[PDB]
């Protein structure tokens, strides 16, 4: 991708898009660990 | 009794593992935004 072909506002928008994708990805991850944790906390509390 | 310790060890492993995945994610996404930042700065 030749990013220089895009205008400043287009490039800014791509950054906003990537920022939103990165947060979503981090959310997926926090959620995955939260489910591991609940199963663990159940076994422990027993 | 081994079990409770092992379970306990896994629980205490979660956040450190999770923070390490997240770090991997941020580096990945920084890598993806870097050539965009460069194009912005080179204009």
């Amino acid at each position: 991708v030749e990013w220089d072909a895009f205008s400043i506002p287009e490039l800014q928008n791509f950054l906003t898009i990537l920022e939103k994708e990165e947060q979503d990805k981090i959310q997926q991850v926090q959620k995955k660990y939260d489910k591991f944790r609940q199963k663990l906390e159940e076994a422990l509390r027993e | 009794s081994w079990t409770v310790e092992d379970l306990q060890k896994r629980l205490l492993a979660l956040d450190p593992m999770m923070e390490q995945e997240i770090e991997e994610i941020r580096q990945k996404y920084q890598s993806k935004r870097q050539p965009i930042l460069d194009a912005i700065e080179a204009k």
